């Protein structure tokens, strides 16, 4: 997600011009709190997630 | 988090609950009616199951 934010964002803008991301089997193997922390990572990167 | 994962909805119990509800009502019961009649605790998954 960090790298995809890197690719999707030119310099200057705090958000990438395309903010949406898609997650298949999102969190299929992470303990609940681990999933929450990954979600927090998504939010830190500031993305709209599926 | 372990106890969050510990407990939740049960699909089969929801099958039984819906069977009882729709045998008692003996009519088409919409999603809002099913949610109101059956106490909501994990309402997302109950809508999905219905």
């Amino acid at each position: 997600t960090a790298s995809l934010s890197y690719a999707l964002s030119p310099a200057g803008s705090r958000y990438p011009l395309f903010g949406t991301i898609i997650l298949d089997e999102a969190f299929s193997r992470s303990s609940h709190a681990v999933a929450g922390r990954i979600i927090a990572a998504l939010r830190e990167f500031g993305l709209h997630a599926v | 988090d372990f106890w969050d994962a510990f407990n939740g909805l049960d699909r089969e119990v929801l099958i039984q609950q819906t069977l009882q509800l729709l045998a008692k009502e003996n009519r088409p019961v919409g999603l809002a009616e099913l949610a109101e009649l059956l106490p909501p605790a994990h309402d997302l998954e109950t809508f999905a199951v219905w």
